[PDB]
């Protein structure tokens, strides 16, 4: 097997040999020279990522990489996992390009921030107090909904031999 | 054999009618799945694992796990979507007013509790507290709007809802005194406002005491949020079946990749790798196959969702048992793992009466139909009333239109009109 | 950007039969890719499995295809019945469902086809220029409460009116436009004004 071998805490009874996870992998083992027991954890994996502000714009990208600590490879520490080549910003904006975890970057250089949810607007409530228009809007808005898709035929005896 | 109900048997005759004398202020609440958990798949770590001559095998496959990572992403973005839809409706942060005063109603349960770090209402916290690893290459993708964010999209919603009734879902925000508020919710129902400005006490003590009962109600049933946690239950499941289908022999003479590759020859161990590969393959098109559906029905519950909460929430709705059984009055959401749920207040009529009623009054030759009431009658004078509640009102000219001759309607009684 | 949702329908089914297509130089694990290689090369013992092999993969990559425009296709029935329910409702008639044809108050809407899609215009009312007053649930006068039978009493702050919830146009408050319930000792907020009557 392949893994990272720690101390465990784990205690095999004096016949056991190998440990075994819920999904029936070997997690825990038994030195056969030195009587001892160590943990088994696959070496850090996780997805790659690019983010890219259209080629058309630019070319730089940010990479993320999916569920691994930052420690393990302008670097930041999302929930999502470790993300490279964008600048952590204090400030707030809309989501632009979707992360994870509230994150959100884009291209101003590449900057990442948390989302802003909205304007805040308090309103004075109480309870002798009432608001009346005076004058109106009339608005227009569009709605777009597909009805209908491209209706295909196959020939099976020809794709399949021809 | 299965009862399908109690007998009843309204006692329906020829000219009597029946109208409620009193109401009863009804909760009621409503669970709806949103989104479920975010996977991605790997193509290379799932079918075998780490054998390089495994992956030169499988590339000349197909692009198969392609369209796999393809399907999924789509099925991701599509939870992200859909949390957007249901929740994000609003585009401003509506904040209660810092004296928190309506008129004798108590949205203690309901509005942020400060005390708590989360910055949630007790009933929220309740259902996060009533709903409850090892990976080889199937990863769980964390949603883009976090509890935190949804919490404070429910806050605005109920900040908008309870200040400024629901005219911030059609335009600018138009503050109300919360009483006022509830006068026109009854003046939508066909109830006048006279009789809630004559009954806000009660009202009040009624919908305080309904909104305790529905907590208590959520804290004692645990079978209550079965919408929400059979969605757990099924991603969980289909996860471990799958983990479970990775060390099926297929057929093959032995279940380990290494162990065919060191005790078997190229000759037969490619055919064993092509059978297991091939298995593997089919296995993951089924699970894949089955997210979509899934992901198909949880869309539909979330525009669902949406619907409700534009319609109920927003305004007021008057389908029928759209929002909760009875006549609606308003709707509070609250947020939930993986869902929303609503508390439906409703408005229910209670302690009915006898009445003979009449269709029209003969009078000097005219008849006279009731304007916006019914005509009833106590045994010995006759009144107009409206129709869902006992008022009784002397009948005049002005709430009373005349139409034709006294000869010609079927059921006409005879009785004198007062002239003011 | 504005068209995302048709262009994704035309992309989706464009990619997908791509897919289809090139799905044919797969090997799919045989010697080769080729009926005719296959047939010249070797003779029927083998040729016929390595053909099964061939058959086998392609009727598994079609099916699967099959799959995803049964899908696909539930999806956009679902898409098209919502659509005939905005058509019946928005356009043939008035809506009282809040943001179902359209965010504010509904008034009416026009329909215009697009390829594979129909595109709405939602003509809508929405209120602006709000301005504060200060307000009264009901008015006693000579010990009786009047209630407005449609609007709202409001005052600029010396006199008293009633005007409609939607817009401000104040009247004097006559005896007409408001009704009678009771005394003015039950209703908690009322205020004390003359009721005009002509
Ligand atoms: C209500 O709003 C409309 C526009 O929203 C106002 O009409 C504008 O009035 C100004 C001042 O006379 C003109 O310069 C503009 O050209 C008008 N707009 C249009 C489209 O004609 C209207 O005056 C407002 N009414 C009140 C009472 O405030
Ligand atoms: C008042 O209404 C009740 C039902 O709401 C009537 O009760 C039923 O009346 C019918 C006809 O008189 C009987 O056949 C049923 O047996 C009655 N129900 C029961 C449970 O006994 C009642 O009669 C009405 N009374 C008046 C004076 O109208
Ligand atoms: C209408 O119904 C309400 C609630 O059912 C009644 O209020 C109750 O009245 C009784 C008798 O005075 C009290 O013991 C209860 O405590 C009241 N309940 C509440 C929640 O306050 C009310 O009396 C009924 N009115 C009529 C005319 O029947
Ligand atoms: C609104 O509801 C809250 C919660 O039920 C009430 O707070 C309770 O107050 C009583 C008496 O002060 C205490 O015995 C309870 O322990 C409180 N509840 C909790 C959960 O601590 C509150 O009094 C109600 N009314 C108002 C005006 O807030
Ligand atoms: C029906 O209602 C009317 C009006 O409430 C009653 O008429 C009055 O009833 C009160 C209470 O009994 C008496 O003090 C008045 O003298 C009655 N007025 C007249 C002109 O008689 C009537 O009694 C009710 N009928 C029944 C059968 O209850
Ligand atoms: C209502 O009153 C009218 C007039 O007072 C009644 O009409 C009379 O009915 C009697 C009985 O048949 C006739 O002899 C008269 O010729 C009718 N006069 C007119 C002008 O129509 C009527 O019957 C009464 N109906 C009820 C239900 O009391
Ligand atoms: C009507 O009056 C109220 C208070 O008299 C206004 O509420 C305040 O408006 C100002 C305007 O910028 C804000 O700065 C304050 O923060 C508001 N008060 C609170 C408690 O938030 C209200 O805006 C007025 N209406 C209009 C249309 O201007
Ligand atoms: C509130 O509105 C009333 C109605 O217009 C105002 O009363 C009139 O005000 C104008 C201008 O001040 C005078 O010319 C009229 O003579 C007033 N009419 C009456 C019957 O008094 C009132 O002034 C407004 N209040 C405020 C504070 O502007
Ligand atoms: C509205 O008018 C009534 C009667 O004109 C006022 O009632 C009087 O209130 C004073 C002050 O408490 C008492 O001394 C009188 O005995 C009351 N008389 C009557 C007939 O009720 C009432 O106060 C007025 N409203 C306001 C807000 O002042
Ligand atoms: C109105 O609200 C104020 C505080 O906002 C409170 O002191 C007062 O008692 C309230 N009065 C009524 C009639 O609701
Ligand atoms: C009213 O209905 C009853 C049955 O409940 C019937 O016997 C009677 O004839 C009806 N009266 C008229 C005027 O039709």
């Amino acid at each position: 097997g392949t893994g990272v071998l720690t101390e465990s805490n784990k205690k095999f009874l004096p016949f056991q040999q190998f440990g075994r996870d819920i999904a029936d992998t070997t997690d825990a083992v038994r030195d056969p020279q030195t009587l001892e027991i160590l943990d088994i954890t696959p070496c850090s994996f996780g997805g790659v990522s690019v983010i890219t502000p259209g080629t058309n714009t630019s070319n730089q990208v940010a990479v993320l990489y999916q569920g691994v600590n930052c420690t393990e490879v302008n670097v930041f520490q999302t929930r999502a996992g470790c993300l490279i080549g964008a600048e952590y910003v204090n400030n707030s904006y809309e989501c632009d390009i979707p992360i994870g975890a509230g994150i959100c970057a884009s291209y101003q250089s590449i900057i990442a921030y948390t989302m802003s949810l909205g304007a805040e607007n308090s309103v004075a409530y109480s309870n002798n107090s009432i608001a009346i228009p005076t004058n109106f809007t009339i608005s227009v808005t569009t709605e777009i909904l597909p009805v209908s898709m491209t209706k295909t035929s196959v020939d099976c005896t020809m794709y399949i031999c021809g | 054999t299965m009862s399908l109900g109690a007998e009843n048997s309204v006692a329906y005759s020829n000219n009597s009618i029946a109208i409620p004398t009193n109401f009863t202020i009804s909760v009621t609440t409503e669970i709806l799945p949103v989104s479920m958990t975010k996977t991605s798949v790997d193509c290379t770590m799932y079918i075998c694992g780490d054998s390089t001559e495994c992956s030169n095998l499988l590339l000349q496959y197909g692009s198969f796990c392609t369209q796999l990572k393809r399907a999924l992403t789509g099925i991701a973005v599509e939870q992200d979507k859909n949390t957007q839809e249901v929740f994000a409706q609003v585009k401003q942060i509506y904040k209660t007013p810092p004296i928190k005063y309506f008129g004798g109603f108590n949205f203690s349960q309901i509005l942020p509790d400060p005390s708590k770090p989360s910055k949630r209402s007790p009933i929220e916290d309740l259902l996060f507290n009533k709903v409850t690893q090892k990976f080889k290459g199937l990863t769980v993708l964390p949603p883009l709007l976090t509890d935190e964010m949804i919490a404070q999209y429910t806050s605005a919603l109920l900040a908008g809802t309870i200040t400024s009734g629901w005219t911030f879902g059609a335009g600018p925000a138009l503050q109300i005194p919360f009483p006022m508020q509830m006068a026109y919710r009854f003046n939508g129902i066909g109830v006048t406002q006279n009789v809630l400005y004559e009954n806000q006490k009660l009202i009040a003590n009624q919908f305080n005491s309904a909104i305790g009962k529905i907590q208590d109600s959520l804290s004692s049933t645990p079978s209550a949020l079965g919408k929400l946690q059979d969605v757990v239950n099924h991603n969980a499941q289909a996860l471990n079946t799958l983990v479970k289908q990775l060390s099926s022999k297929f057929g093959a003479i032995s279940s380990v990749l290494n162990d065919i590759f060191s005790r078997l020859d190229p000759p037969e161990a490619e055919v064993q790798i092509d059978r297991l590969i091939t298995g593997r393959l089919q296995s993951l098109q089924t699970y894949v196959t089955q997210q979509l559906i899934r992901a198909a029905e949880i869309r539909a519950s979330a525009n669902l969702a949406a619907t409700k909460m534009s319609e109920c929430v927003l305004g007021q709705s008057k389908r029928v048992d759209f929002c909760g059984k009875g006549y609606h009055l308003m709707s509070f959401p609250q947020s939930a793992p993986h869902g929303v749920v609503f508390l439906h207040v409703t408005y229910v009529p209670a302690q009915e009466k006898n009445f003979t009623t009449a269709p029209a009054i003969c009078h000097d030759g005219k008849a006279h139909f009731p304007r916006e009431g019914v005509f009833v009658s106590n045994g010995t004078h006759w009144f107009v009333t409206q129709r869902n509640f006992y008022e009784p009102q002397i009948i005049t000219t002005d709430n009373t239109f005349v139409s034709g001759n006294c000869d010609v309607v079927i059921g006409i009684v005879n009785n004198t009109v007062y002239d003011p």
